[PDB]
């Protein structure tokens, strides 16, 4: 059965570093040593659900090396949005920390919105659990647009985050493919 | 049995000679292709010497007002894209060289960046001008080219297996490292000892020392290397002597610490060694050991060798050992 | 030990689909998210029958994009007929699925053949996918594909033992990754 909700609070993160990093030779096993890198970020990531604070958070899934996740699925109203957030800080503190052993440089790319979404599986296959609507669109095109090292938000989530006592600032109005004109913030540090 | 080992250090320190003297020892129409290169150390040794004259503090003067007109000569053809090399700059060349002024500022080259090869060649130009000229062993071990990307080398001691892999060392480099620790028999890490007064080429400042002993503890602390054995070489054991000996550039005014150092007990030195050069490499050897001290107990070990890696000969001696470690350990 | 453990495996002789709904982000825009995920679900129902009957294992859908690789994970050296074939039931999968909905619904399918890494990543949430240089290619292929037709590259045409009829595609007038590695691309008839 799919289920429907009023205020989920979607996530992309990326790692835009990566795909240039990730290359085919014969030293590093076609290119499975670069993945064996990146097994490692995604499960540092994943860790972090262990935590008390993050148990609100749900990973729906990975894209390339893309991380997903969704708070607000289990229902200081609007905490659940702002509790995403607290998340993505915690990608950067693992993300940074991989860097120093890898004697790398990656660094994450965020966006975040909410909305209503549409809950369950899909076709005939596996039984895989993920999230549909608008509001899952604009969160990835809140990542795809976004900037090293920021969280961006859409207008409509800056709001709710100010109210939690968080600071934002304007990116501008960028033209998102398919959306049209949006107005899109970068929240402060 | 096949071990897999990987040279770890920071940029010009000795991994790449380790290689060459791997296959000078246990492998071996190319060998004329490495003359362009060795022609490259030459054209960059005495053109960044001359360069550096008239910027350092204070500025060194020419002792002949003559080879301003050959330092005229070695600028106005600095960056040019393919140099054909004639006669004309050969000779130019050797007349700088052997100006007193282009002497005193070799004498002070700690303070700018320059190749290690620079003596070698400069005192051998007369021989790499010839055009039947046909480069030694040695003039391949001194030969220094940069190193990007990972190389693999192959090679066998008593029918067991070696796969050698040698990475850059420059900082943008070490992001390639991470590719080779997973199956790794042992590390090789390797030092310039020798490099205690000079910087890194990166940022200008980083005491080049400080860089080798910081990546060392990065190394050895590593999530990925808990139980990876370092095989230490401390490179460079020929320049590191010299320069204790010389007196001019002392290692406490680099390295307060040294100041409350004495040579330990169970020190060897070698027969016709110095206490002065004893108790400098020594000293070298135990700030890294400090480092080994303090974490991973029993899961992985350090093995300190004095190294020289041009010495074709020293480094049959110091590899034979760490055969020795490697199959005595069961790694 | 120390890396986690990696649960990959390399695999030569495969072929990689891609397939992409064409301003989705517009159409989610247009109708209620409840219908949106039904039209979308009617579609991917057929697509997975489709995959058993062309001997083709479906890997992930993100959004609107869907794919599946043929010569997995049993070898088969049928493999890239069989994403020939699926892409051929696709097309006219979609045009019923226009037909009775009423939803303009079009796609780009996009077929490369090479080898490709596969298995799982993290910890939590694991889902099959296949990642390399040439599961890139495939992708972007479809990104570079013309709507409604099933775009391949020589590689695939020459695992096609000359049994389907083509013409010039001009894949790097469509798509900077297929000029910039000088790729060589053909549209079915
Ligand atoms: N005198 C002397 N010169 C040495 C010694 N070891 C290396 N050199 C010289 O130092 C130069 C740099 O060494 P090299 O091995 O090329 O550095 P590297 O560590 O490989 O450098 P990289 O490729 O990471 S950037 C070469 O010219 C080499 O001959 C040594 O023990 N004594
Ligand atoms: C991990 C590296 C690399 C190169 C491996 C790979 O083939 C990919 O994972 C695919 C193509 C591949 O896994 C198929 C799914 C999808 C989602 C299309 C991937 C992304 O485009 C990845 O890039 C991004 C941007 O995450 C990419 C390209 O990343
Ligand atoms: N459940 C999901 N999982 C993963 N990605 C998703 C999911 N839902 C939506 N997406 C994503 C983010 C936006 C993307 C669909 O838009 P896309 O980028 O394909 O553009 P588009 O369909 O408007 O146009 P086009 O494909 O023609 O360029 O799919
Ligand atoms: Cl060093
Ligand atoms: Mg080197
Ligand atoms: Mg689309
Ligand atoms: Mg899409």
């Amino acid at each position: 059965y799919h289920q429907s909700y009023d205020c989920v609070c979607v996530m992309f993160a990326s790692i835009p570093d990566f795909k240039e990093f990730y290359t085919e030779s014969d030293v590093n096993k076609e290119g499975l040593e670069c993945l064996r890198l990146l097994n490692e970020i995604i499960a540092d990531f994943d860790d972090l659900l262990s935590k008390p604070k993050f148990s609100g958070v749900e990973k729906i899934k990975t894209i390339g090396s893309t991380y997903m996740a969704a708070t607000g699925l289990s229902a200081r109203q609007y905490m659940h949005i702002g509790t995403m957030v607290e998340f993505a800080y915690a990608l950067v503190g693992k993300l940074d920390a991989i860097n120093k052993h890898s004697f790398n440089d990656f660094k994450l790319r965020v966006g975040i919105n909410h909305g209503p979404v549409i809950a369950g599986v899909i076709g005939a296959q596996k039984p895989q659990y993920d999230i549909w609507g608008n509001t899952v669109n604009v969160a990835s095109r809140m990542d795809s647009t976004g900037v090293l090292d920021k969280i961006q938000v859409t207008e409509e989530t800056s709001l709710i985050l100010q109210t939690l006592g968080y600071t934002c600032t304007c990116r501008g109005i960028i033209n998102v493919k398919g959306k049209g004109d949006l107005k899109t913030y970068f929240v402060n540090t | 049995a096949t071990h897999r080992l990987l040279l770890l250090g920071a940029g010009e320190s000795g991994k790449s000679t380790i290689v060459k003297q791997m296959r000078i020892l246990h492998v071996n129409g190319e060998k004329a292709t490495k003359v362009q290169d060795i022609k490259n150390n030459l054209k960059e040794a005495i053109e960044t010497i001359v360069a550096a004259m008239s910027n350092l503090v204070p500025p060194v003067e020419l002792a002949n007002p003559e080879n301003q007109f050959r330092v005229d000569y070695i600028l106005s053809v600095m960056n040019v894209p393919d140099f054909d090399f004639p006669p004309e700059f050969y000779e130019h060349a050797k007349a700088l060289w052997e100006d007193e002024g282009v002497r005193a500022c070799y004498e002070r080259s700690n303070e700018y960046q320059l190749i290690d090869c620079a003596q070698y060649f400069l005192d051998k130009i007369d021989v790499i001008k010839q055009d039947d000229y046909v480069p030694s062993d040695q003039d391949l071990l001194r030969c220094r080219v940069l190193t990007s990307g990972i190389f693999e080398t192959k090679f066998q001691v008593d029918k067991v297996n070696f796969h050698m892999f040698d990475v850059g060392g420059q900082r943008d480099e070490r992001r390639k490292w991470i590719q080779c620790f997973n199956d790794v028999t042992a590390i090789i890490f390797v030092v310039a000892s020798s490099s205690y007064n000079m910087v890194i080429r990166e940022d200008n400042q980083t005491n080049r020392l400080q860089e080798a002993l910081n990546l060392f503890k990065s190394i050895w602390n590593n999530r990925w290397l808990r139980t990876i054995s370092v095989i230490l070489f401390l490179n460079k054991q020929d320049l590191l002597a010299e320069k204790v000996l010389a007196g001019k550039s002392k290692i406490e005014d680099y390295f307060p610490e040294f100041a409350r150092y004495t040579t330990p007990e169970d020190a060897t030195p070698e027969p016709g060694e110095d206490p002065r050069v004893t108790r400098a490499k020594y000293f070298i050897r135990d700030e890294f050991l400090r480092i080994s001290t303090a974490s991973g107990d029993g899961r992985h070990y350090c093995y300190p060798h004095f190294t020289c890696a041009v010495d074709t000969e020293n480094i049959r001696r110091v590899f034979n050992d760490c055969r020795d470690i490697i199959q005595r350990m069961h790694l | 030990m120390m890396f986690h453990k990696i649960y990959i495996q390399k695999h030569d002789n495969v072929s990689i689909l891609f397939a992409d709904i064409e301003g989705f982000t517009s159409l989610a825009s247009q109708c209620t998210a409840q219908e949106l995920v039904m039209t979308l679900n009617e579609l991917f129902a057929r697509f997975d029958k489709l995959a058993a009957e062309n001997h083709c294992l479906r890997i992930k859908i993100l959004g609107d994009c869907y794919y599946c690789v043929s010569g997995l994970p049993e070898a088969r050296a049928d493999h890239a007929h069989c994403c020939v074939e699926m892409g051929m039931d696709m097309i006219e999968a979609i045009s019923l699925v226009r037909e009775m909905t009423g939803v303009n619904v079009n796609m780009r399918v996009g077929i490369h053949s090479g080898r490709v890494h596969c298995g799982v990543l993290g910890l939590r949430k694991w889902q099959f996918d296949v990642w390399s240089n040439d599961v890139t290619l495939a992708n972007h292929m479809e990104a570079g594909g013309k709507a409604g037709r099933i775009h391949i590259t020589k590689a695939t045409l020459s695992y096609l033992n000359g049994d389907y009829e083509v013409e010039p595609g001009c894949g790097g007038e469509r798509n900077a990754y297929l000029k910039e590695h000088s790729i060589e691309t053909f549209l079915i008839l």
